[PDB]
DNA sequence: CTCTGAATCTCTTCCCGCGCGCCGTAGGAC
DNA sequence: GTCCTATCGATCTTCGGAAGAGATTCAGAG
């Protein structure tokens, strides 16, 4: 999901990007 | 002038429904409105609908369907189910008027004790009008002879 | 596999084809004595996929050693089992067929494109009355639905300088003569023409739908099916029961029902059965 | 129903009335009542080959291939009796021919 | 009662439901939405991948326990392709893409 | 003569787990 | 008896749901 750890791999990946 | 007329029918019941016409219109006496009913059939290519040879009364509207197992006509509209055509009548009337075992092939047997059973060819009994198909008998392919109408291609 | 959006998208026939690797003809499945099933049929095992884990249907081979290879006894392909559940096929109809959901919707799609009302839409298609197309020089509108009352003028008033057909044919003709931009052009010039505030908003919800079809790549005779894909079969599986009987599905038996009304539609086509009886043969075809 | 007919060729006695036994006990147990195995007459070929390779001539080794046959008739064959036999493994080496009426 | 292993269901090889039955229970929309409200995502992510849905990573999830090794391979649950089935049996073409 | 009101039609929606119990194509033709 | 084809193709499916909203038809008049 794009929520907790979800959004931190979700954000980790658009920020390595 | 006693235009034909089609009506839809219970398929499996289409015998049923022409013979049922055919006492109605005796007993309800409207034998002046009704010449026969077609259910054309060969060694019956549509399993459906019966033709009548009728008049338009709505008399003989709702008498039709008074006949058990019949819905009605097939018509433009339900107030007039229309007649067929000129041509088409006697179209239906000529109609009404007027596979070979390969090697290798794999049938089926039509009947007797191996009916239904994956059969291969094996030789050709032609000129016999007969037929040898091998089977999976004891585990082999031993060779079994039939009849010709014993084909399921 | 991979992904990172999903799309959807009417799916055009010969896509439908692209997705099916059969076409199932005899609508039968598996004997009531034995269990093997029939070829060409809803469980078809040169269609979908083999039966058996590893092995083909008539037994040539049963290894891995083989895998991959195409039998010549039965015909079905012998690979892993599971491929049964992703393997489609499509049944080719005899004749052109409205997509029901398209058809009676909130809105009626196929009405807002052809500006049409779903009553008279639904009785063109269940073969009430003709809509004359191509009217030529003739007294006949773009559509202008006509009974078989005023077909029957038509017959003779004119010849065949018009065209009036009968159902889905007479839609898809009209779908297929649909010059989409041009067409949406010409209502979003008519828009500025009024205010009819009860006619505006209804225009600006028919134009947006032109819009749409125009900038995605759909065509308009894709919202009438003229094949119709079937499930894996491995998702509807007749599972038997206690003793020799096998559950009764809910889709098999629908399935089963459209493919005896389109073969006996093929039936009466190639013995030349006439007008009436084809044209209640093709709305049965359509209900079923 | 018409009843069928095997007509068993083998070249050994004992391998072919064995696979006779299996095969009458097979369609009594599935309730097919069967005619047979009736004995037909064993055609015995021979043969006198000179063992010699040059010309002694009177050294005759004679052989002889004794090939034996059985009939059974099964009556009325009731298609669960047909699985029943369809199934089976006869015992080969065996030759079996079936006639249908 | 309390399931580990055993009958999977055929249509959407999600285990059976019941007691008569091997069964597990039934993991809810309502628990769904509960673990969304905290921030776990890999919970989720196993509950509806691996335990339930994804014959080949319930597998692959089944030998690493065995190991030790803790470490879950989700792929994609089954039942969604079998929707996607479901719909593609219609006339709309729903498909995945890569970018 | 058909434009904005209503007025009448159809379509869609209704907590969630558990646990049993049973019941589950039909008629007629060869 | 088994094995086949087909759907009330001479009925009447249940009236003991609210509701909420669009969609589809109809008024009083510009
Ligand atoms: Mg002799
Ligand atoms: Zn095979």
């Amino acid at each position: 999901i794009p929520a907790g750890t979800g959004y931190a791999y979700h954000q980790d990946r658009m920020r390595r990007r | 002038k006693k235009r034909w007329y089609v009506v839809q029918a219970f398929s499996g019941f289409e015998g049923r429904v022409a013979t049922s016409l055919r006492e109605h219109i005796k007993l309800h006496n409207m034998e002046d409105l009704f010449g026969e009913v077609m259910v054309p059939t060969e060694e019956k290519f549509f399993p459906g609908y019966v033709l009548v040879q009728m008049v338009m009364n709505d008399a003989s509207w709702h008498l039709v369907r008074s006949v058990p197992r019949v819905m009605g006509f097939i018509g433009g509209t339900s107030d007039r189910p229309a007649p067929i055509s000129d041509k088409e009548v006697d179209a239906i009337m000529n109609r009404l008027q007027q596979t070979l075992f390969e090697p290798g092939e794999m049938v089926r047997v039509n009947d007797g004790p191996f009916a239904d059973f994956n059969g291969v060819v094996e030789e050709v009994d032609y000129e016999k009008s007969r037929l040898k198909v091998s089977v999976s008998i004891f585990g082999r392919a031993t060779p079994v002879e039939l009849d010709f109408s014993q084909v399921e291609k | 596999e991979e992904f990172d959006a999903i799309k959807i998208a009417l799916a055009s026939p010969d896509m439908i084809r692209s997705w099916s690797f059969g076409e199932v003809k005899k609508p039968e499945t598996i004997n009531y004595r034995t269990f093997k099933p029939e070829r060409d049929g809803l469980f078809c095992a040169r269609i979908f996929g083999p039966v058996k884990d590893y092995e083909c249907l008539c037994g040539k081979y049963k290894r891995l050693k083989h895998r991959g290879v195409i039998c010549e006894k039965c015909g079905v392909e012998v690979t892993q089992t599971k491929v049964r559940r992703e393997r489609m096929g499509h049944i080719e109809l005899a004749s052109p067929t409205a997509h029901i959901w398209f058809l009676k919707s909130l809105p009626s799609r196929i009405g807002l494109l052809l500006d049409m009302p779903l009553r008279d839409i639904e009785r063109v298609l269940y073969f009430e009355s003709y809509v004359v197309i191509e009217g030529g020089m003739t007294n006949l509108e773009r559509q202008q639905i006509l009974t078989e009352e005023q077909y029957l003028d038509a017959l003779e008033e004119f010849g065949d300088e018009f065209d009036a057909k009968m159902g889905a044919e007479a839609i898809q003709a009209l779908l297929k003569s649909m010059d989409l931009e041009q067409e949406c052009e010409q209502l979003r010039e008519e828009l500025n023409e009024t205010n009819s505030e009860t006619k505006r908003k209804k225009l600006t919800k028919r134009i947006k739908l032109l819009e749409a079809f125009v900038q995605s790549g759909n065509k308009p005779e894709w919202m009438i099916l003229t094949v119709l894909p079937v499930l894996p079969p491995d998702l509807r599986p007749l599972v038997p029961l206690d003793g020799g009987r096998f559950a009764t599905s809910d889709l098999n038996d629908l399935y089963r029902r459209v493919i005896n009304r389109n073969n006996r539609l093929k039936r009466l086509l190639d013995l030349a059965a006439p007008d009436i009886i084809v044209r209640n043969e093709k709305r049965m075809l359509q209900e079923a | 129903n018409q009843r069928i007919r095997i007509r068993l060729k083998a070249f050994d006695h004992r391998l072919i009335d064995q696979a006779t036994a299996e095969i009458v006990e097979t369609a009594k147990r599935t309730g097919a009542q069967v005619r047979g195995p009736i004995p037909l007459p064993t055609r015995k070929e021979r043969f006198t080959v000179l063992i010699s390779p040059h010309v002694n001539k009177d050294a005759r080794d004679q052989y002889e291939i004794r090939t034996h046959l059985r009939l059974v008739d099964i009556v009325e064959p009731t298609e669960k009796t047909v699985d029943a036999l369809m199934r089976l493994d006869l015992a080969a080496g065996v030759d079996v021919q079936i006639s249908l009426g | 009662h309390a399931r580990s292993t055993g009958s999977y269901s055929l249509v959407t090889q999600q285990p059976l439901g019941g007691k008569a039955q091997f069964g597990g229970q039934r993991f809810g929309e309502m628990e769904v939405w509960a673990l969304e409200a905290y921030g776990a995502a890999y919970t989720l992510q196993e509950m509806l991948t691996v335990k339930s849905d994804d014959v080949n990573g319930r597998t692959k999830m089944y030998k690493n326990i065995v190991d030790g090794n803790h470490q879950m391979e989700p792929g994609m649950p089954e039942s969604f392709n079998v929707l996607l089935k479901e719909i593609r049996s219609l006339g709309i073409n729903i498909e995945l893409e890569d970018e």
